[PDB]
């Protein structure tokens, strides 16, 4: 929970406010567009047993 | 009721092209019309 | 085997009729239940042996056809059933044994059975046989022009016609 | 005792508020400009209790259930007029009380009003600090609809015609069609990659969360569910009620379908114009603004377009260097990257699955698991443990 | 269709004006617009302008259309030309065109009859002089009679309108002059007897006049008001008015002295009995006074809200507002909770006495605002319209229902009439010549078979095998007993329900906002469906071997799959992305 | 003290806030309120039997 | 030219003038009719 | 050429058809009279019947309200537009149990209830029926002969025809319901409730309505009377009946026009006592008719004779009680169910229809409601231009599924009884997979001693069943119909539009073809097809 919005900060200088997510979206699976815990930016947890 | 428009049952009776036009199983009136309107276009259409 | 079942029922005790109509309603829908599987298991085998249409990926395609949707329709039996010999023949889109049968026709002036395994025999399964006009239902008006006068096969020249 | 006053209003022909303007009752559309009661709720604050249509097709649905039940409307009038004639046969108060009780019994008045039942105190305060049963019972008024929807069929047809549906159809694959190549825009232009990467940089600040020394107490009362854990809700400013009934009626007014929308506006302008006009030639002043509507508003949607994809040409047609001369900017939408990154996706592609005959990209679940099921079995297999919360195989 | 404000025709212009007849001065208009059957609708100076400029439009529209058809011997949409008369679709065309504006017309006056009898200000006075008893009893038992839920309100309605029509005699316009005759004209009962049964007392009338100068009614709408709060226990406290009302002694005083001085031409209880209502009607001997009572409703009804002179009444007549309040909230709430709950915690039940005492301020402070600015938003279609929602009072006013019918019938003409405009007109023909390059095609250029439709998702959600089973075998027979009708109609209710929601979710599935909401409907449908399924199904299976009965055969269909769970698309077919998308999709709001 | 014997407070399963209800219509409100007390009903009857 | 002669059209929904009307006089006890004179 | 052969097709068809359809009714129409017959000689007589002229409500001045004393004697002859009262004697067990209870009867709302219920039990039905001259009997049976000879003509020509004939009668001695001068007019009142009384009012209209004007001569008038204890389900056989005496029928408006004038206008003073004149000679003019007459005006102020004369001759401000209790719906929707209920009762008379119009629309409108009602995805507004306006090709297939699902989720009752002399009855609800969702047997019918065995209950069911699903068959077919051919007309005449019309139909059967032979090589080569890529065959060629 994190919102990538544009800081004041010096180093966060580079960040730039980012577009809502795409709505009926289809993934790469080691993916997420970023909304939720549930469904982060980067998925580490195995899709295996 | 007195209307123009024949009497059926079958919707295949009042078939007829989209310029509104029949030239076969159409009434006198209708011929007339409809063959004079074709006339029409074609007289334009080798005209120009 | 009323020999057993009678008594189940009662009869000398008065009939139940609430156990009668239950096991007939539940009977019925055996049947029916029946029926609707084998339309399906029929389209099940069609899609999992199609290539082509497993080129384009659909699920879809699994589902766009249910026993809601195939053929035989249970609402339109009548019109299917209580047809004459001569009827369904016709319907089915063979036009041969239909003029034959009323030739013949004008010359010479519970069971158990379906009343179409007259008409439609084993022959008719072979999808070799089936006539264009009759193939897909939804469009049998259009496509009946390019069927042959009196043949259940294309005629290439009403086609070439009408190309041309 | 309440519900014998609203049978009481049933049977009258007249309106229950005699046609008054009153504060606390919304006049809806969708009922068929029925009074219905809307009284504002400061529990929740600022906020008018009333159902907010959010799109046109619920409102062509709630007229075609009303011309669906107008049968039963006239069973019910006809019904109606037998029973206040047998009102005007009695001379007694006590005996007509009976009667409005015995039959706002049978027509189960009582059931029209929709009381919270909700156990939680907080719920509770929402609906019981500005609606309560106490209140509800008390401003409740019955239309004639809402009681023979009661006894009546279900319908199983949507009033949506079929070329309201092809509009439907076409209206959602426009949509659809241009959200899928804003998308995959912002991916050509890579801000999707910036976005994931600036999470990175961001990263760089946060503690780790102190999660409790008993982790199951903390998370539980925060969400507030231990004894004495409950947090009520902030208290929120109310807003003026020409904002929450703006809110209110700017909802219902946004769902209108074209045709009841140009009609209304003709008739209620048609009073006060310069130039008016009864019969036929009102109806063809109809016809022609909502045949030039559709044209208007289609037209917009196109130039629209073309602006947020910068579709169309830069210069004009004929420029020394050829037709073809073009600028592309640092993260714009132009017509040529658009066609361009289509033509990447599928370029001689026949089919979707032109290179399954590499193993390696036919199992990939990217676009979906849809081309990986092959027999039934395994659908309904699929169909099967994605019910139980499983994992789909 | 109608709205707040907007006049409609009552009169039938079109007849007379496709005979050849029409009107240039303003005098044959004039002699056009009276009505020579007995009744006389006046007019206010704004509605005959209207109606003038309307008449003279339709001379112009009428005269440029048959001067049309004599230059041919209505225009095209700009792309459009004309198809041949006498071909089918053109005829077709025209016959929806003619029955559709027929039926327009027919609403539209239809229409304009409810603002008539419903005593819309542009309509301000119905004069009877020209009838007969024929004609009264009629009136009376269309207008007054059949509305009526209290007979005995009718007399009392008759009396007060006598009584405010003698004393307010001056005021009057000349045009009223002649009820006065029935006026005086009224046959009283004799005081305490041929005439008992027939005709009340004249006590009770002067219970009346007292009425009338106590509380000074000028109105019928006041008289509406009174007549409802006077026979209550509380009264003195309901018709308490703005003005406060004279002392009983002065008005007793010139109750004494009219009746008196009426005497010599030939705190009073509430009056008693009166004869059955049909003599009223019935009778020659009260026609003088039930002409008086047809005056009093379609007359003497003034806009004036009348609460402004009886602020006590507001809450009696028509609801009370919901911000005026005529225990504690933990109480309340502990009694909904039950004795099975532990009882409110007190930190809790302190805050939540708090924000009931911070919102019971909120709404004593809110409480006069929102009235004028509510009352300022609606004298600003637009958003905020109504068949009525006018500022004044009408207790006459029309039934939402009947305006809304018409209303319906009115678009369903518009729609047919819209319907006609590509019959009688077509497009370019190299136009179409080039609409048939591009063929329909099965696969793509048509649209799939599947769209969304109410009985498309009621099929889905009854093809299920448990569901199917459940509907008909599994519930006890629907006919045979009380237990299956009433599980027969839930099951359908629940069934019908989740359908909707499905459907509603389908049509709107390319914005998210309003997906998100929907699929909360859904989710909850859903549950109610399962939750009936699990527990019926339950019931089958332990209610008290025998080959393919009831309890085997429903054990063969295996564990039920719940609608809960199911992940179904924008096409009711189950979704062909991974589950981690889907769940992403349909994640609720917020 | 207090909780000893007292039932587990109802957890409705799709219990919705006030911003997404305010969408429902009073039909589908209606039906909202069915689920409600349904479910509580239930629950806490399964307590009392329970206990 | 099609597209320009709607557009066109919706001109002239929005060109509309208001006809004057006419107030009457509010009385308490009843409603004042004037007629064309 | 080959649109206009189908037309003429469907002409045949449909009079070929109708022709194997009368004798049915015939039949029918006999063996009601007969078990009518046999019913009313056992039961409870109607004995008198008369017409008489309407008592005034009004009083007069120095008279009491409360002796109601003059019926009206006899009235020879009744106008066209006028009311007179009907009185009967039903000396049947409930309408002395009224008589009774209301001669009892200060009021509580207990037995004004008990009276309201009371009254709903027993009902009457009273029709006009008109006498016939030899000279209209002898031009209908040649104008029913000409029919005859033109359809035995048509199906000499045309053999098919001859065959559909038979497919006909066989298929009506399916569907049909099995049942075990003076000509009909005018259906007066459909449902008269119970009085102490024994009188009705009603309302002569100028139109009988398959739209016509009415006839002039003798008329009398039929009553029938059904209480719901002996006859539950409205057997039209089982009920009692009596005739009024001949009276004579005329419009008596041209005659009294004459009278008043000695006719295109009216002036605007007479227009009052005019409407007051024809009142008096008996005539109905409501108040609401003469206030819109009045409002169509001439620059004299002249009320147009011929508008007036439209309004009162119309259904809009009075009708006949039969009509008056029938909703909008139900009127609108009447002619569907007409054609349908003429199906399953196979020509049957305008009288019959007359009797059952009520029951049939009533039963429909509750329980039948989504069949009958107007569609907007399966509903056809013109049958001109349906295929044209409304039904896109491309909307086509997605109505087509419509309809089946439709079909498919709706349900259908049927009813059947034991021809065998047992009373045992059931009845069934039916899907549209022909799936039961209810069957009922009925021992309420039959005597006490109810020795059957489980075959014959069987056999019952069986009955039951097939009427059921028949039923549902008749239903789909009415409710799929309209779209079905307009499609029929679509698809037909505007081929050039889809891909198998015009210069690809050539490209559409190579593919079939291709399709057939792929369709073999799969069954060769064992259900597992051959290379997408082709890599399978042998040769390049």
């Amino acid at each position: 929970q994190t919102a990538v919005n544009s800081s004041d900060n010096p180093m966060l200088s580079s960040v730039t406010t980012a577009a809502p997510a795409a709505d009926l979206s289809r993934t790469k699976p080691h993916e997420g567009t970023g909304t939720s815990e549930r469904d982060p930016y980067i998925r580490t947890l195995h899709n295996q047993r | 009721k007195e209307s123009l428009l024949p009497n059926s049952s079958s919707p295949f009776a009042y078939v007829e092209d989209y310029m509104g036009t029949n030239l076969v199983f159409g009434s006198p009136v209708h011929a007339k019309e409809s063959a004079a309107v074709w006339a029409t276009y074609f007289e334009r259409r080798y005209a120009s | 085997d009323k020999a057993v079942w009678e008594s189940f029922y009662r009869k000398t005790g008065s009939l139940d009729l609430d156990k009668l109509a239950e096991s007939i309603k539940t009977a019925l829908w055996d049947a029916t239940r029946k029926i609707r599987s084998a339309k399906e298991a029929a389209l099940h085998r069609s899609l999992s042996h199609n290539t082509r249409m497993r080129a384009s990926a659909d699920l879809k395609h699994w589902y766009e056809e249910d026993a809601n949707t195939l053929r035989p329709l249970a609402f339109e039996a009548l019109k299917h059933e209580a047809a004459t010999p001569w009827m369904q023949l016709v319907q089915h889109g063979k036009k041969e044994e239909a003029a034959a049968l009323l030739k013949e026709f004008e010359q010479k002036g519970n069971r158990e059975q379906p009343p179409l395994a007259s008409t439609l025999k084993a022959e008719d399964s072979n999808p070799a046989t089936i006539p264009i006009g009759s193939v897909h239902p939804l469009f049998t008006p259009a496509l009946v022009q390019i069927e042959e006068a009196g043949g259940g096969s294309v005629s290439n020249e009403a086609v070439c016609r009408a190309q041309l | 005792d309440w519900a014998s006053h609203m049978q009481r209003e049933l049977f009258g022909e007249v309106d229950p508020l005699g046609g008054q303007a009153h504060k606390d009752y919304y006049r809806d559309v969708t009922r068929g400009y029925s009074p219905q009661y809307a009284p504002r709720n400061f529990a929740n604050g600022g906020a008018v209790a009333y159902p907010h249509i959010q799109s046109p097709y619920e409102y062509e649905e709630a007229a075609h259930r009303r011309v669906w039940l107008d049968h039963d409307v006239d069973r019910m009038r006809e019904e109606f007029t037998q029973h206040r004639a047998s009102l005007r046969s009695l001379a007694s108060a006590q005996e007509r009380e009976e009667l409005l009780r015995s039959r706002a019994a049978e027509y189960q008045v009582a059931n029209t009003v929709h009381e919270s039942e909700s156990v939680h105190p907080i719920q509770q305060l929402y609906n019981s600090g500005g609606t309560s049963r106490s209140a509800l019972k008390q401003q409740a008024v019955a239309d004639r609809y809402s009681i023979a929807e009661q006894h009546s069929p279900l319908p199983l047809t949507t009033g949506v015609d079929r070329d309201a549906l092809d509009e439907a159809q076409r209206t959602k694959d426009r949509i659809l069609n241009d959200s899928f190549t804003a998308e995959n825009l912002l991916i050509t232009h890579g801000l999707r990659e910036k976005e994931k990467h600036d999470f990175t940089i961001l990263q760089r600040t946060v503690r780790i969360p102190f999660q409790g020394y008993d982790m199951d107490r903390f998370l539980a009362q925060q969400k507030g569910t231990p004894y004495g854990a409950q947090q009520l809700p902030p208290n929120v400013v109310p807003s003026s009620m020409e904002e929450a009934q703006r809110t209110l009626r700017g909802s219902s007014a946004t769902a209108t379908p074209l045709v009841d929308a140009v009609a209304q506006k003709v008739y209620a302008r048609n009073t006060v114009v310069d130039r008016p006009a009864i019969g036929e030639q009102l109806t063809e002043q109809i016809i022609n603004i909502m045949r030039a509507s559709r044209t208007t508003a289609e037209q917009q949607r196109e130039e629209e377009r073309a602006q947020r994809f910068g579709l169309g040409r830069q210069g004009a047609l004929v420029q020394d260097g050829g037709p073809d001369q073009r600028t592309l900017k640092k993260h714009t939408n132009d017509e040529r990257i658009v066609d361009a990154m289509l033509f990447q996706q599928n370029a001689y592609r026949k089919t979707p699955t032109d290179e399954h005959w590499n193993p390696y990209i036919r199992r990939s679940t990217e676009n979906g698991v849809g081309h990986l099921l092959q027999n039934k079995f395994d659908i309904m297999r699929r169909e099967d443990r994605l019910s139980k919360g499983e994992q789909d195989l | 269709i109608t709205s707040r404000g907007q006049f409609n025709p009552i009169h039938n212009f079109s007849y007379a004006m496709e005979r050849g007849v029409r009107a240039r001065d303003v005098k044959a208009f004039e002699k056009l617009i009276t009505n020579p059957g007995p009744l006389r609708v006046a007019y206010t100076p704004d509605y005959l302008d209207w109606l003038h400029r309307c008449y003279k439009a339709k001379g112009t529209y009428m005269d440029a259309r048959a001067v049309a058809e004599k230059k041919f011997n209505g225009a095209p949409p700009p792309g459009m030309f004309l198809r041949p008369a006498h071909s089918f679709r053109r005829l077709a065309g025209e016959l929806k065109r003619r029955r559709a504006q027929s039926i327009l017309d027919e609403v539209a006056r239809a229409q304009g009859m409810l603002d008539l009898f419903e005593r819309q200000p542009h309509f301000p006075a119905i004069h009877i002089d020209r009838c007969s008893r024929f004609h009264l009893v009629e009136l009376f038992k269309e207008m007054v009679l059949e509305r009526s839920l209290d007979s005995n309100m009718i007399w009392e309605k008759a009396l007060l309108y006598r009584a405010i029509l003698s004393e307010r005699k001056p005021s009057y316009p000349t045009s009223f002059h002649y009820i006065f005759t029935a006026v005086e004209d009224t046959v009283f009962a004799p005081t305490i007897h041929p005439l008992a049964a027939k005709c009340p007392t004249l006590e009770a009338y002067y219970y009346y006049v007292y009425l009338v100068k106590k509380y000074y009614i000028d109105n019928a709408v006041e008289a509406h008001v009174v007549l409802r709060c006077h026979r209550e226990p509380n009264a003195a406290d309901l018709l308490f008015s703005n003005p406060p009302p004279k002392d009983d002694t002065e008005i007793m005083k010139a109750v004494e002295l009219l009746r008196n001085a009426d005497i010599q031409r030939g705190p009073p209880v509430l009056p008693g009995a009166y004869p059955p209502i049909d003599m009223l009607w019935r009778c020659e001997e009260n026609l003088p006074l039930l002409k008086v009572l047809l005056f009093g409703e379609f007359n003497l009804i003034v806009s004036e809200n009348p609460f402004v002179k009886f602020p006590s009444a507001h809450g009696f007549l028509t609801r009370p507002y919901s911000t005026d309040s005529s225990m504690s909230l933990a109480n309340v709430m502990a009694e909904k909770r039950g004795h099975l709950l532990p009882s409110l915690p007190r930190n809790t039940a302190t805050s939540i006495d708090a924000r009931a005492q911070d919102i019971r301020r909120l709404q004593q402070k809110h409480h006069r605002d929102d009235i004028v600015s509510f009352q300022k938003l609606l004298r600003t279609p637009s958003a905020f319209s109504s068949y009525s929602d006018w500022s004044y009072f009408n207790p006459r006013a029309v039934r939402a229902e009947e305006r809304d019918r018409l209303t319906r019938k009115a678009v369903e003409a518009l729609k047919l009439y819209d319907s006609a405009t590509n019959d009688i007109y077509r497009h370019s023909f190299e136009d179409v010549q080039a609409c048939h390059t591009q063929r329909v095609t099965e696969r793509d250029r048509t649209m799939p078979p599947y769209l969304p439709t109410l009985p498309h998702f009621v099929a889905i959600i009854k093809k299920d095998p448990h569901i199917s089973f459940l509907l008909h075998i599994g519930l006890p027979d629907r006919n045979s007993s009380e237990e299956g009708s009433a599980k027969h109609k839930e099951l359908e209710k629940r069934i019908y329900y989740l359908a909707r929601a499905l459907y509603h979710t389908a049509l709107e599935y390319h914005n998210e906002t309003v997906r998100r909401v929907n699929r909360q409907k859904v989710n909850v449908a859903a549950s109610l469906l399962d939750n009936f399924v699990e527990q019926e199904w339950t019931t089958i299976l332990r209610d008290k071997d025998t080959q393919n009965d009831k309890k085997q055969l429903a054990r063969r269909l295996g564990r039920y799959m719940l609608f809960a769970n199911r992940s179904l698309d924008d096409t009711g077919f189950p979704t062909d992305a991974r589950a981690d998308d889907y769940t992403r999709w349909m994640a609720p709001p917020s | 003290n207090h909780v000893v014997g007292r039932a587990p407070e109802p957890v409705v399963p799709h219990e919705q806030p006030q911003e997404v209800l305010r969408h429902f219509s009073a039909e589908e409100r209606a039906m909202y309120e069915q689920h409600v007390k349904e479910q509580t009903s239930r629950q806490l009857g399964e307590w009392e039997r329970a206990m | 030219e099609v597209v320009e002669r709607d557009a066109a059209l919706m001109k002239k929904t929005l060109s509309s003038g208001r006809r004057l009307r006419h107030r009457v006089e509010s009385s308490r006890t009843h409603r004042n009719a004037g007629s064309l004179s | 050429r080959s649109a206009a052969n189908l037309a003429r097709a469907e002409d045949l068809i449909h009079a070929v058809v109708t022709a194997a359809a009368q004798p049915f009714g015939e039949r029918r129409r006999a063996a009601t009279r007969d078990l009518h017959m046999e019913f009313q000689r056992l039961a409870v007589p109607v004995e008198r019947v008369i017409v008489a002229n309407p008592v005034s409500a009004l009083l007069e001045s120095g008279a009491d309200p409360d002796e109601k004393p003059v019926e009206g004697e006899k009235v020879n002859m009744w106008p066209l537009g006028a009311k007179r009262v009907v009185l009967y004697k039903w000396s049947a067990p409930n309408v002395e149990k009224l008589k009774a209870m209301e001669s009892d009867a200060s009021l509580t709302a207990k037995r004004l209830r008990e009276i309201q219920e009371l009254k709903r039990r027993g009902f009457l039905e009273v029709s006009l029926w008109r006498r016939v001259t030899a000279q209209e009997r002898k031009q209908r049976n040649e104008i029913v002969e000409a029919k005859k000879k033109q359809v035995e003509e048509v199906v000499r020509t045309v053999p098919s025809l001859a065959h559909l004939h038979q497919y006909a009668t066989s298929l009506y001695s399916r569907i049909e319901e099995r049942v075990a001068e003076w000509e009909f007019a005018v259906l007066l009142d459909d449902r008269v409730l119970l009085n102490k009384e024994e009188s009705v009012e009603l309302y002569l209209p100028y139109r009988d309505a398959n739209g016509e004007l009415l006839a002039q001569g003798e008329y009398r008038a039929l009553v029938r009377a059904f209480d719901l204890e002996a006859n539950p389900n409205l057997h039209p056989a089982y009920c009692s009946v009596g005739y009024s005496e001949s009276f004579q029928v005329f419009d008596a408006l041209p005659q009294l026009i004459a009278q008043f004038f000695r006719v295109t206008h009216i002036p605007a003073a007479d227009f009052t006592p005019f409407c007051a004149f024809l009142r008096d000679a008996g005539l109905d003019v409501p108040l609401r008719c003469e206030f819109e007459a009045g409002q169509a005006v001439t620059t004299d102020g002249d009320v147009y004779m011929d508008y007036f004369l439209q309004l009162l001759r119309g259904e809009a401000f009075h009708q006949s009680h039969a009509q008056a209790g029938l909703t909008e719906a139900q009127r609108a929707i009447e002619p569907l169910c007409r054609a349908h209920w003429v199906v399953h009762h196979p020509g049957a008379d305008e009288s019959e229809w007359a009797t059952a119009r009520r029951s049939v629309l009533d039963h429909a409108m509750q329980h039948e409601r989504e069949w009958w009602f107007p569609n907007e995805m399966l509903d056809v507004k013109d049958v001109v231009t349906g295929s044209t306006n409304g039904l896109t090709p491309q909307m086509y297939p997605a109505a087509v599924r419509y309809g089946v699902e439709l079909c498919t989720v709706l349900t259908a009752e049927g009813k059947f009884v034991d021809e065998r002399g047992s009373g045992l009855s059931a009845r069934c609800v039916v899907n549209g997979t022909g799936a039961a969702e209810s069957v009922v047997f009925d021992t309420a019918n039959c005597n006490g001693t109810n020795t059957t065995s489980v075959e014959d209950a069987l056999r019952v069911a069986h009955g039951a069943l097939r009427s059921a699903q028949d039923r549902h068959n008749t239903l789909a077919a009415f409710r799929l119909g309209p779209l079905s051919k307009q499609s029929q007309v679509l698809l037909f005449c505007g081929v050039n539009a889809y891909e198998f019309g015009g210069k690809y139909a050539r490209t559409y059967a190579y593919a079939f073809e291709k399709a057939k032979k792929e369709l073999e090589a799969t069954a060769a080569s064992g259900f597992m097809a051959p290379s997408l890529s082709h890599e399978d065959t042998e040769r390049l060629s």
